[PDB]
Order: C-alpha cells, then structure tokens, then sequence
C-alpha cells in the first residue's frame, strides 16, 4: 500500500 | 535447501551484518531470498532484503507477484526449511521461528510446492 511497497524491502 | 548467498560471504561476514541489522532496525529482520532451483518464473536482481517484521506472508506474496510480473495462472510458493510457511504468518513471527545463527532468515520462492 502507500508503506508496504517493493521500495520499503529494499536493503538500507 | 542450498542458498548460493552462502557461497558468496562468509558465515562471520554474515553473522556480523546480521547483529548490527537488528539493533538498527528492531521492528525489521533480515531475509535472503533466492529462486528455488529450476523454478520458471522471474529472478530478482537482488538476495539480501530488509522487511518488516510486521509484514505478513501474503503481503510479500502480493509484492513478488507485481515486481517480476506474474501472470494470473503463475503460482507463487516461499519455503523456509522446505516447508511452506502459512500465508497469515508474519516475518517477524517466522524470523523469531526459523532464524539462522547469522541472524539471517532464509526464504526459496517457487511455481512448485515442492522445493
Ligand atoms: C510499511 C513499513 C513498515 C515498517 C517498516 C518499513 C515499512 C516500509
Ligand atoms: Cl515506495
């Protein structure tokens, strides 16, 4: 959704 | 279940990133995802992954269907250990469950319900 996106998994 | 990100860094190298991970992102854990071998549908250009904790099974399912761009009629499997987690489960609850000593957790992704 608008926070659980492909983006958010993403290795800091 | 033979995860080539082993090969590629040592389990002290892993082990080292794994503690500092959690003690900057408590409410996060850290996964290796890898293709099952043999399985045909899409690869990620990536291994290592942050997650939320909070993060369900389902949720990831949802977001792997859109990133490699399955098709209705593709299935879509994780095994953990070889066995398929339950879909309501959440990462942090199979992290706490299933972790390895490098404080990683480690998820195949399939079209096969067999590893
Ligand atoms: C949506 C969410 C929750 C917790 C941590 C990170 C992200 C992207
Ligand atoms: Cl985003």
């Amino acid at each position: 959704d608008a926070v659980y996106t492909w983006e958010c998994l993403a290795w800091p | 279940m033979k995860f080539v990100y082993k090969e590629e860094h040592p389990f002290e190298k892993r082990r080292s990133e794994g503690e500092k991970i959690r003690k900057k992102y408590p409410d996060r854990v850290p996964v290796i995802v890898e293709k099952a071998p043999k399985a045909r549908i899409g690869d990620l250009d990536k291994k290592k992954y942050l997650v939320p904790s909070d993060l369900t099974v389902g949720q990831f399912y949802f977001l792997i269907r859109k990133r490699i761009h399955l098709r209705a009629e593709d299935a879509l499997f994780f095994f953990v250990n070889n066995v398929i987690p339950p879909t309501s489960a959440t990462m942090g609850q199979l992290y706490q469950e299933h972790h390895e000593e490098d404080f990683f957790l480690y998820i195949a992704y399939s079209d096969e319900s067999v590893y």
